[PDB]
């Protein structure tokens, strides 16, 4: 399920803002 | 949507005054008005790249407040000066149900100091992730306050760029308030800055094609989704992925998405910007009328007069419960002034 899929990858904490 | 009446007008007044007022303090920002020692450090709250928010406690009123601390040599390094100078002269100048408000800024040797009202329910990431995911109702009352405050932010000519779960927090009466304006802007026209967060992006913004508020209304159509599906629409496990994801046109949504819902979600994740709903002629207008909204009362939600999906868990003045722990780290402040020039006018 998507939702299995999303809960097994690496960005389900906090995500922090990107700078360029 | 494209109706210009009586209720038009009434928002259209209720503007006017706001940006009379913001205006004012826009243009003459008040500056140095409290002091470290003035308050009582208690618990980090949570952290970002120049510093950390800890619980406060002000010694002369007993209220606790929320004090973000920003390194000032880690700011500059990070080549975020004039986006720092940008969020506290905009946070002091606004005023609206559902921002975080500023109560106190000032900076010493070391660091810039921005005393926000504390808001004890805790981060709507938190609850979200806890969840699973919210119902269409209740993303549906969190979602028309965010729309209020776009309509308001965006009217000052002001762009929010970081919308996500993570930076809005619900306070003692189940709403919402939106936190951290370290990417805010005041701009008319076109911006350019690469910012915000992967999963929250627009397309415009991943292929450097110069922007403006319509990025905010992209970044609802992902919080939408990932309120009511539990998920992002666009996630992977490395950045780069998610924004081929982004670019390429296409989304899929949960069954269980109601029609309406996703017809509004496909009018947002537009990537023709000339079709996403926010930036047409209507305006917010066309978020505000459709379907999916039909029974949202926006009068009653900025009067905060609905009844909200929950109260957060409250176990007296000064509790985090509803806040992660974090590493504690002690507050130094140099015997040498650092940068004072770069943020002389914080
Ligand atoms: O209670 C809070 N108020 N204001 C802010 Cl910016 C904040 C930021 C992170 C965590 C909590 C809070």
């Amino acid at each position: 399920t998507t939702y299995a899929d999303f809960i097994a990858s690496g960005r389900t904490g906090r995500r922090n803002a990107i700078h360029d | 949507a494209a109706k210009k009446g009586s209720e038009q007008e009434s928002v259209k007044e209720f503007l006017a005054k706001a940006k009379e007022d913001f205006l004012k303090k826009w243009e003459s920002p008040a500056q140095n008005t409290a002091h470290l020692d003035q308050f009582e450090r208690i618990k980090t709250l949570g952290t970002g790249s120049f510093g950390r928010v800890m619980l406060v406690k002000h010694k002369e009123t007993g209220n606790h407040y929320a004090m973000k601390i920003l390194d000032k040599q880690k700011v500059v390094k990070l080549k975020q000066i004039e986006h720092t100078l940008n969020e506290k002269r905009i946070l002091q100048a606004v005023n609206f149900p559902f921002l975080v408000k500023l109560e106190f800024s000032f900076k010493d040797n070391s660091n810039l100091y921005m005393v926000m009202e504390y808001v004890p329910g805790g981060e709507m990431f938190s609850h979200l992730r806890r969840i699973g995911r919210f119902s269409e109702p209740h993303a549906r009352f969190y979602a028309a306050q965010i729309v209020l405050t776009f309509e308001y932010l965006h009217s000052l000519d002001l762009i929010y760029r970081d919308l996500k779960p993570e930076n809005l927090l619900i306070d003692q009466q189940g709403y919402i308030q939106v936190t951290d304006f370290g990417f805010a802007k005041r701009v008319k026209g076109r911006t350019w800055t690469l910012c915000g967060t992967p999963e929250y992006l627009a397309p415009e913004i991943i292929l450097s094609k110069g922007y403006n508020k319509a990025v905010d209304w992209w970044a609802l159509g992902v919080l939408i989704y990932e309120m009511a599906a539990g998920y992002p629409p666009f996630f992977a496990d490395q950045p780069i992925q998610i924004y081929e994801k982004i670019v390429s046109g296409k989304v899929r949504f949960p069954s269980h998405f109601s029609s309406d819902l996703k017809d509004l979600l496909r009018n947002l994740l537009q990537v023709d910007l000339t079709k996403r709903f926010g930036n047409l002629k209507n305006g917010v207008n066309d978020i505000k009328n459709h379907k999916w909204f039909a029974t949202t009362d926006w009068i009653a939600i900025y009067q905060r007069k609905v009844e909200a999906p929950f109260i957060p868990k409250f176990k007296g003045p000064g509790d985090t419960s509803n806040f992660d722990d974090y590493e504690e780290e002690e507050i130094r402040v140099s015997i040498n002034e650092k940068c004072g020039k770069e943020f002389s006018e914080f």
